[PDB]
RNA sequence: CCCAGGGGUUCAGGGGAGUUACAGCCCCCCCCCAGGCAGCAUCGCCGUCGCCCGGGGCCGAGGGUCCGCGGCCUCCUCCCC
RNA sequence: GCCGCGCCGCCGAGGCGGGAGGGCCCGCGGGAGCCGCCAGGGGUCCGCGGCGAUGUCGGUGUCCCACCCGACCCG
RNA sequence: UGGCGCUGCGGGAUGAACCGAACGCCGGGUUAAGGCGCCCGAUGCCGACGCUCAUCAGACCCCAGAAAAGGUGUUGGUUGAUAUAGACAGCGCCGAAUCAACUAGCCCUGAAAAUGGAUGGCGCUGGAGCGUCGGGCCCAUACCCGGCCGUCGCCGGCGCUGGGCUAGGCCGCG
RNA sequence: GACGUCGCUUUUUGAUCCUUCGAUGUCGGCUCUUCCUAUCAUUGUGAAGCAGAAUUCACCAAGCGUUGGAUUGUUCACCC
RNA sequence: ACCAUCUGUGGGAUUAUGACUGAACGCCUCUAAGUCAGAAUCCCCCCUAAACGUGACGAUAAGCGCCGCGGAGCCUCGGUCGGCCUCGGAUAGCCGGCGCGCCGGCGGGCAGAGCCGCUCGCCUCGGGACCGGAGCGCGGACG
């Protein structure tokens, strides 16, 4: 996968094709976070094939739909529990995020997991999303945020459209 | 030296985006970058925004933690944030901003005679207190 | 991770009235006035309260690298709010075991000549910086007295003094002789 | 038809770049004040950069080798100058179309001077990086003349407070006018507020 | 004044391989894609001075000549647009002024 | 319009003075899926060129019907003159 | 799992037969017929302006020169 | 197996082999690989999120200098251990968390060669650096449409004449 | 700094045979200039099993200097 | 001809390093912000040269230099298509007005997102103005 964009919750069930030998095989449901269907299609028969003896070829999948937000208008602690490959070796991780979706938090973790740790796509294996409340939340950075009659000012605004006057007369002001 | 603050009802000028030009309501802060921001009274509706296109104003209602439209509507209009908003400095200095760019080739003649006529006015003025002072 | 605030208030006795001027921070007490520009810090000042007046150092968004920066401005302010109330007393000990270590102080307290260390012959002379005098002090042998209102040109003065007397070629472990810094004390103790 | 900038506050390839890209469009530039233009960095880092550049010389022969200017407007000249083909017609014309000065001397003492903000360290730099002035470091590698420079923008300085200060008067002059007149242009400023000219 | 102030930038061109059947112009009010929509289709002008003279149309003869061009299309995103004209612009015109008429108007 | 009529429970980025009170939040029930207005309009995807209108650039190579319509082949009425 | 029946759910996946009316449709009823129109087997105007023998018009590729781009000496 | 040699073209500054794509002569359009601070066509977007200060910073296939081993630089993560029967640190006082090990990013140490010099250069540190991505944009002799030239193929057409049929000619199509 | 182990250098030698056999004069010395630092001495420091003296280790550092002779064609050694 | 004789030089930022204040991390700490001392190195002065760099000044031949927008003409080379006649700067604050205060203005309207100039002529209303404006004009301050 390349995690292009905002990522979506897609859940993907699948199954093997009913044999003789060994009819109605039970139906397996995936909790995929691709950028669309066609990948987390191909992200199915990825840990199904390695938890399972499943194969594309020999299995069929039988629902992939986009998860919708149940509460897009509420702030959520996210809490994602991830396996990644680094240079040396695997390790686990469990990070935490602030946001609206769930897929909004883990297209966030894939910007996050690349940046501080240079985590690929294709390296990160999500593992287990859920909504986390206040009071279960272990990172500072995302803790510091729980607290009402939240007040901060900003400092040092940064001069954008530095280019819509290029020559002009009068220095600009950072403090609003 | 800072007066205003990033906080639960803080009025903010959107001054770039989809909504620019509208007031929101800070509702609630989600991270350093992103806001909770929801106008009912404006026409911007509940929706994750960031601080980059957010003007902060002087208004500052009382809406509690994460309640919903209706009662963020009840502050905005207890408040009077429409009524102060048109009446303060900024908006009037944006709706003469709006005006001077809708001016045809003949309001701008208008303009121009006016104006004409206007400094040489006052420039005359400059010159009687001139002499007068000496 | 960026602290959202990180703020330190500092108490200021009645005796010392405090302006604020942007960063630069100006403290005027019995003992003179000073004046310490905090402008590379990039912090928020403020005086909170008409009687027992208070300093608020805040800092908005700022990472391990900053917030140190916060404690640092309060450490100083309190620095200059005894400095201009109780002093800085600083005590040289000139220590030798053979040559006596000469000290003639000249210029009412801005130099310090220093001779007979180690039985050299080259004289050494010493300019302390403005607003501290030296004196060689009374009761005691070979000791003298730096006192100042700014810590920053008291403490600097006495190590001008220190490490002018240092031995070269020699095993310092043995020659244990020079004018070394013995007490960091106040002008008025209280 | 000449765009005079002023140099200082602006960091020197973010400058650089822009006037670069004006004198090749036919335009002439005008840079005062070269040496307050700052450079990004500590000044240490940016004393050893142009310290390396003094030791790029041709070996045979250092009068054929590269040229170390050392004033900050010649400083300024040859980063523009690297940014530009000054080795074809085209180029050299950019370059004549550019004059660099140290400090702001007679012939643009009398003028507005723009700024780019693309350029300014408030804008393109964090209040907390390191940053070097072009000026000392000019002073510390063979500028001889940061002493008459700093004393002759010192009294330009004054003589231009002076205008200001007589120019504020002019405003206030203005200001009191308007209202010992606003009966007789009360038909002329309703005009102005209509069209958001005024407000 | 009936035409808007520009500059011949530079041809049409990549880095190693220039077409000057295609001009670049620069205008000087238009720094964004989305404002070089009014231009599409104005005349340009390439006018100069020569030394012998020339017929001048509703006019006495003089040294003054010129190369009519069109905005054809917009060029990346700072404003920039393409131009054609009926001969290519001679390599000396490259940050000179080229005049861009306000016909044909569509306004 | 907390939609109204019966109410239950629940924590805290704890409002008012610890669980709604001088704000609110969440989870649940039985009453006409209370009604009323919007319908991918903060968030996707796709059409039997999908229906219609417009603008810019480029050029006309060749040089002895097919496919859509309309009027009349039927008598009048109205508008416009 | 098949097979039969029944109930129920299925924008109108739907097909047949008929009934009260309402009204939206048809390459059904219009063609060896005359006239025109044209999104119809590749462009025309049954549109138009300025300039005129001593200083202008076109060409002057192949005479010189200038600039941008490309470009290392052949066998 | 492809390629070079026998092969130009866009890109990698540069270069027989790499990436893209192979070539009649042109117009319009669109792209590939690769790019878009300036040289140098294109982000003069109010791009997104973080990471990083380097007194040898770093800057992307082939590819044109680094290792073992270290850092109480900074940022993540993992597994444990003490603490409001009051710990950690500092002199019972103090009154809120703290400590240890391990691991992973960037930076740093380790890191010494001879003419002066090479992210291509200038230069860049609210990025012109590294990672993750978005929208827009730039142009190859590639792709699409159109003109012209030639070749090749038509169980091609025409001896049934204003023009035509030197049929070894003429015409049409791909 | 043993047993181990990771590098660097191109002032040894080897390996290779890419350039040159219609020819690149080939060893040393003499002469002469500039460069490198993996600093012997001098300048400023840190460390010691630095008391002083002498010396050793390490750091910033190539500005300056690194000689006169016997033997040997010898570079290389050896000695005064 | 060291085979005689004479002369051969001052600073600046700093390296290493030793420190100051002081957090991070209640302590400590040369470092994180900020400071100090600091060298055969580095830069510069001294010194040698003097650029398709140049200043002041002298003298400038029937010829020649200034002064009559000389007063009219013939060959040539380029642009170009309204001006802005100016504080210093701050950026974790700024600007204006008034005698360290107070008042007023800040997504900059005392605003470069701006200001200023801008009826096709030639005569007539007097309705608003006292715009007393216009100089190939004569003098005087200011560089
Ligand atoms: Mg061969
Ligand atoms: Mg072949
Ligand atoms: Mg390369
Ligand atoms: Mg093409
Ligand atoms: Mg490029
Ligand atoms: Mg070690
Ligand atoms: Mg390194
Ligand atoms: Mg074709
Ligand atoms: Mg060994
Ligand atoms: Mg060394
Ligand atoms: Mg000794
Ligand atoms: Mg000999
Ligand atoms: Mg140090
Ligand atoms: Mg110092």
């Amino acid at each position: 996968m390349k995690a292009s964009g905002t990522l979506r919750e897609y859940k993907v069930i699948g199954r093997s094709l009913p044999t003789p030998k060994a009819p109605s095989p039970p139906l397996y449901r995936m909790r995929i976070f691709a950028p669309n269907h066609v990948v987390a299609k191909s992200r199915f028969w990825y840990f199904v094939s390695q938890l399972k003896k499943m194969k594309k070829a020999s299995g069929e999948i039988v629902y992939c739909g986009q998860v919708f937000e149940k509460t897009p208008l509420k702030v959520k602690n996210f809490g994602i529990w991830l396996r990644y490959d680094s240079r040396s070796g695997t390790h686990n991780m469990y990070r935490e995020y602030r946001d609206l979706t769930t897929a909004a938090a883990v297209t966030q973790c894939y910007r996050d997991m690349g940046a501080r740790h240079r985590a690929r796509a294709h390296a990160i294996q999500i593992m287990k999303v859920e909504v986390i409340p206040a009071s279960k939340c272990r990172r500072p950075a995302i803790k510091q945020f729980h607290d009402s009659k939240i007040k901060f000012p900003l400092p040092h605004r940064v001069l954008r459209r530095q280019h819509k006057p290029r020559f002009t007369t009068k220095r600009p002001n950072t403090f609003f | 030296v800072f007066k205003r603050y990033v906080q639960i009802g803080r009025v903010a000028y959107l001054s770039f985006g989809p909504h620019a030009g509208k007031l929101v309501a800070i509702v609630d802060v989600i991270d350093q970058n992103r806001a909770l921001v929801d106008g009912p009274c404006t026409g911007v509706r509940r929706q994750a925004m960031p601080f980059k296109c957010m003007q902060l104003t002087d208004f500052v209602i009382k809406v509690p933690h994460s309640a919903r439209q209706k009662y963020v509507r009840r502050a905005w209009e207890k408040a009077n944030v429409n009524e102060k908003w048109a009446e303060s400095s900024w908006a009037k200095k944006i709706d003469a901003r709006q005006r001077k760019a809708k001016m045809s080739d003949f309001d701008r003649f208008k303009v121009m005679k006016a104006k004409k006529m206007r400094n040489k006015i006052i420039r005359h003025e400059m010159k009687k207190l001139q002499k007068e002072a000496t | 991770m960026k602290t959202i605030l990180s703020n330190q208030i500092v108490d200021i006795p009645q005796n010392v009235d405090i302006s604020l001027k942007g960063r630069t921070v100006t403290v005027k007490g019995p003992r003179g006035v000073l004046r310490k520009n905090f402008n590379h810090i990039n912090v928020e000042l403020c005086l909170m309260g008409k009687k027992k007046r208070r300093l608020r150092v805040d800092k908005w968004w700022g990472n391990r690298k900053e917030l140190a920066t916060v404690r640092t401005i309060c450490s100083h302010v309190q620095n200059m709010v005894k400095g201009v109330t109780l002093g800085f007393r600083y005590k040289m000990r000139s220590v030798y075991a053979h040559f006596p270590i000469n000290v003639v102080i000249q210029e009412s307290g801005s130099l310090v000549e220093i001779r007979n260390f180690l039985g050299e012959k080259y004289i050494r002379r010493v300019r302390m910086r403005s607003g501290v005098a030296c004196t060689v002090s009374q009761a005691q042998k070979d000791e003298l007295i730096l006192e100042g209102n700014d810590i920053e040109l008291v403490s600097n003065s006495a190590a001008l003094i220190q490490q002018a007397t240092t031995v070269k070629n020699k095993d310092i472990r043995k020659f244990l002789d020079g004018i070394y810094v013995s007490e960091k004390g106040t002008v008025q103790q209280l | 038809q000449v765009l005079i900038i002023d140099g200082r506050g602006h960091l020197l390839g973010r400058l650089a770049a822009i006037v670069a890209k004006q004198v090749l469009l036919g335009r002439k530039v005008v840079v005062v004040r070269c040496e307050g233009i700052n450079i990004s960095g500590n000044f240490y880092r940016n004393k050893l950069k142009y310290l390396a550049f003094l030791r790029k010389r041709m070996n045979t022969n250092p009068s054929r080798g590269p040229y170390h200017f050392r004033a900050p407007s010649r400083i300024f000249w040859r980063t523009v100058r690297g940014m530009l083909p000054h080795k074809t017609k085209r180029g050299q014309a950019a370059l004549e179309r550019l004059k660099v000065f140290d400090g702001i001397p007679p012939p643009y003492d009398k003028r507005k001077r723009m700024v780019v903000p693309a350029a300014l360290k408030i804008v393109r730099l964090k209040p907390t990086r390191k940053f070097a002035f072009l000026g000392r470091l000019a002073h510390e590698v063979g500028w001889k003349y940061q002493a008459v420079t700093a004393t002759l923008e010192e009294k330009r300085k004054v003589k231009a407070k002076l205008h200001y200060n007589k120019k504020k008067i002019i405003v206030k002059l203005r200001k009191q006018a308007e209202k010992n007149v606003e009966s007789k242009i009360s038909k002329y400023t309703d005009v102005l507020k209509q069209y958001g000219i005024l407000v | 004044r009936l035409w808007c102030k520009a500059t011949f930038a530079g041809y049409k061109r990549g880095l190693r391989n220039q077409r000057e059947h295609t001009a670049l112009l620069k205008i000087e009010g238009v720094y964004a894609r989305d404002e070089t929509e009014f231009y599409f289709g104005k005349r340009c002008a390439y006018v100069y001075k020569a030394k012998n003279n020339t017929v001048t149309p509703g006019g006495k003869p003089n040294r003054t000549r010129v190369i009519w061009g069109k905005v054809t299309r917009a060029h990346g995103n700072s404003g920039m647009v393409r131009a054609k004209f009926r001969s290519n612009l001679p390599a000396k015109a490259i940050g000179h002024r080229i005049r861009v008429m306000l016909y044909p108007s569509r306004i």
